């Protein structure tokens, strides 16, 4: 039982005790908890129409939802100064990006086969421009997949360390100054600001990850 | 409430699952190759 | 200022500006024409074919 | 009614382009409009006033 | 065309019907633009201001009550106006100030009426600028 | 390095969430939809 | 060897300086999309995918800078 | 050889800066494209191709810079 | 000897930065081209040849930078 | 004897970046030319020679720095 | 005396960065000039003299930078 | 003093970049001048002395860079 | 003092760069002033002192950079 695995168990303990453990009013309302997830559920459902809609948007809806839930929960409890968040390695976020891309192509290669190679040439770019575009398009396909995984994990690592580095400075300030007042609450004020940012960025980057993985699904199912 | 109305669970979600399996085979050998223990 | 949302339309704004020029025009410029421009005795009835008769609303 | 002669007259028509379509004029490009002054709707209202008065 | 022709007209009587002009000032919503020959076709809203008709005889000025300054590619300047400012006889400070003070009381009467009242005060202040 | 009980377990987690959502609360949201739909009629 | 690794580090750092343009570029792309939706709200659905396309291209530039930096590192 | 490879790494790191210009350029092209398409929906069909090609070889300029960095590395 | 080669490499790397101006310029040329053709579609035929001419001129400035970098290297 | 040529190469390389501004300035002149031609198709005869003059003038401005780099190299 | 002369080479090379500002200044004055002439065909006779004067004033900085670079060289 | 003289030369070369900003600033001032006179030709007389003052103030930065470079050299 | 004086000289040379920002400050303040006065003559009287304060503070920042560069010299 590594730190990753025990954290993953804590994730599911929280997951069930928001909507699965209310289940009593037999209505659409009756608990503000229910309003919370269906708000998120509706934001992604209409987003599923707006990005994947047209033949099978609802077919692939859960993966975007489950991944968004996975990133959302993993980013909620990540601020406490002793948060050894996701083992301080975050290597799986890269792995999630790799498997998401790798599954994306097999779906593309299964549903299109050789036609999947025609995606590198959207509208024009004739034979003189074909090798340049297919190089840019194919390298890009590797490019944003690896970038997606690294950006989320590094910023979580960056946010966690800027918790500690600033915290050590506050310890230095509150120990040296005898009678003055403006030495520690201002560094505490930045700590309050920099923690709100880390909490905020995790919410949108989960959304950004949700939008991005949605965006790549369009390219696999729909050729343009 | 939890009344199970059947929905696609595995019928259309196979490609990412087989992609995951293809990852797994090799995913453990990468650690074995780069053991460094 | 704002005459589309705060006001009514460009027509009303222009009419109010014209009334500004006319009413604030100097005494020797005042004549019968500016009196006719100031004069307005229209009545908006808005016939209630279905409903909503305005009943001779003054201009 | 058009007062074509000093004694003769007949009805005649003058159509007013909507603000939603004055911007779709084929020659609309040659005018350097500005989006700040919302020129189409003001033009439409002024057009309606002038032609109805005439 | 040779120079510029101005169709400056007022509903009581037209002021110009294509008279040759050396230069025209057109205070607009954005700003005054000098059109005197050829130029490019334009459509623009005339904000209340001094539309001074510069000519070889003299640079006579007119404060407009509003209108549209539009240009045609054949060097045509169609300026539709309502009430002009003939020379300087239009100037009358006392009644302008009286209207401004008496009706700024009703500048907050009723939405549309209040906005029109504020606009009329603004154009009265424009006249005051023209009053000199 | 360590991947055994997390990535396979991650897809199993996605399957469990898939069940507890699409078989439980998607029918719940749909059921309230159609319930009020027939309430009107 | 020590100078080789030192220059590797400085080359990676000076390779990092090429992605400010990528950030500014994705930003001006999204800004132009905001402007266009302001002018033409109806065309938003048609015009949005090109925003993500340009974002992906500029991010590709930035991660080309990343590739140079990382190959200079490890 | 130590200084030679050191400065090769430094030169590659400096050379990869062209992606900054490539991204900024493709992004200004995209910005103008979006502005024009929102201002003129009808122009989209006949303004797509040369815009695509233009930002393509604007990226090719940064690719040339990256290739210079590559030859400096190797 | 080796110092000369090292400075040659660093000078070529610094010279590679000259392509940024070429990229930004060619892209702003196509940006103005897009805006103009979106304004009036009729102008595109009379602007395209001279447009690509100015495009190739900025590309030639970039190629001059690249050629100076190359003759530094070789 | 080696440091002098090393600094010659360094100075030439850091001088080559001058053509960056010349090229982008040429192209922004050209962009404004495009904008003016689009907003006035009848002004092309007046605007083309002046824009070409600005082109060649900015080009000469860049080429003088290019000559400075060349004299750093071979002189 | 090789190090002082090497550093004056480096300084003369550095001094040639003001070309960017000089060229962009010529560029912007001529760009606004051409825009004003196109939008106002009847303003040339009074904008051209001040446009040339502003161009000369902008080129003053560039020529002075090249003069100080030359005096550093010789 | 030998390395001091070399650093004097390199520092003067570094300090000579302010004329770039001085020229680009006076040129943007002139561009605003000519755009404004294209819009309103009547304000030319009013804007002439204010713009000359602005030109002098902008070139003051280049003059300060000159005096710094002169202090570095002599 | 050899290295110390060398670093002081190069530090003054690099600190000279704040005049770039001071000049751009004064320049676009004056440019916006020109645009506003050419678009509205009456507002010139009330916008002139604001621009005065603006470039005064910009030149104050430039003077701060000049002071910091000067202390590295003497």
């Amino acid at each position: 039982l590594t730190t990753f695995s025990l954290y993953t168990i804590i994730v599911l303990l929280v997951i069930t005790s928001l909507y699965t453990l209310t289940n009593n009013n037999n209505k659409i309302i009756g608990s503000r908890w229910l309003i919370s997830q269906e708000a998120i559920y509706d934001t992604i459902m209409n987003m599923t129409k707006g990005q994947i809609g047209g033949k099978n948007w609802g077919l692939y809806f859960p993966m975007i939802f489950t991944l968004f839930m996975f990133i959302f929960i993993a980013n909620l409890i990540s601020m406490i100064p002793y948060s050894f968040a996701l083992s301080a390695h975050l290597v799986f976020i890269i792995s999630l990006s790799i498997v998401i891309w790798l599954g994306n192509t097999i779906l593309g290669l299964y549903k299109h086969g050789w036609v999947f190679f025609s995606l590198f040439v959207p509208a024009g770019t004739p034979l003189p421009l074909v090798p340049l575009l297919v190089i840019i398009e194919t390298l890009s396909y590797f490019a944003r997949a690896i970038s997606l995984g690294l950006r989320l994990g590094s910023n979580i690592l960056a946010g966690h360390l800027l918790m500690v580095i600033l915290a050590g400075l506050t310890f230095n300030f509150m120990l040296i100054n005898l009678f003055t007042l403006v030495f520690g609450f201002v560094p505490l004020a930045m700590i309050l600001a920099i923690m709100m940012l880390e909490f905020a960025i995790g919410i949108i980057q989960g959304y950004v990850w949700a939008i991005l993985t949605a965006s790549y699904l369009k390219d696999a199912v729909y050729l343009h | 409430m939890l009344k199970r109305f059947p929905t696609p669970i595995l019928k259309v979600y196979w490609p990412f699952f087989v992609a995951g399996a293809a990852v797994y085979y090799g995913m453990s050998k990468a650690a074995d190759l780069s053991s460094n223990t | 200022s704002a005459w589309r949302k705060a006001g009514i339309s460009y027509a009303a704004y222009l009419n109010v500006a014209a009334q500004a020029i006319r009413s604030s025009l100097k005494t020797e410029l005042q004549t019968a024409s500016v009196l006719n421009r100031s004069q307005t005795d229209a009545f908006y009835t808005q016939y209630k074919n279905g409903t909503a008769a305005s009943e001779p609303t003054p201009i | 009614n058009d007062p074509v002669s000093s004694l003769s007259f007949e009805p005649s028509e003058k159509p007013i382009f909507n603000a939603k379509t004055i911007e779709q004029s084929p020659s609309f490009g040659k005018f350097e409009i500005d989006t700040d002054a919302n020129v189409p709707r003001d033009l439409f209202e002024y057009t309606l006033a002038n032609q109805m008065l005439t | 065309s040779s120079g510029l022709k101005l169709q400056f007209a007022l509903p009581h009587e037209t002021l110009y019907s294509g008279s040759e002009v050396t230069q025209v000032n057109l205070p607009a919503k954005s700003g005054r633009i000098g059109v005197l020959a050829n130029h490019v076709p334009t459509v623009e809203q005339l904000l209340p201001g001094v539309v001074e008709v510069m000519e070889g005889s003299n640079s006579k000025k007119f404060f407009i009550s509003g209108g549209f300054a539009t240009v045609q590619p054949d060097s045509q300047l169609c300026v539709t106006a309502i009430e002009a400012f003939p020379l300087e006889s239009f100037s009358q400070e006392n009644i302008k100030n009286l209207l401004a003070e008496a009706k700024k009381n009703v500048s907050s009467s009723d939405a549309r009426e209040a906005a029109e009242a504020a606009i009329q005060v603004e154009v009265l202040e424009n006249l005051q600028s023209v009053l000199k | 390095f360590y991947f055994m009980n997390q990535l396979t377990y991650g897809f199993l987690l996605m399957i469990t969430l898939l069940i507890l959502f699409s078989q439980f609360f998607l029918p719940m949201i749909l059921r309230l939809y159609v319930s009020r739909l027939f309430i009107s009629k | 060897m020590q100078l080789v690794l030192a220059a590797k580090y400085i080359g990676a750092g000076i390779s990092t300086i090429g992605l400010l343009g990528a950030g500014i570029g994705i930003a001006i792309v999204f800004a132009a999309l905001i402007n266009g939706v302001s002018r033409n709200p109806s065309i938003k659905d048609t015009v949005f995918p090109m925003a993500i396309l340009g974002f992906a291209l500029s991010e590709a530039t930035g991660l080309f800078c990343l590739m140079v930096s990382f190959l200079l590192l490890f």
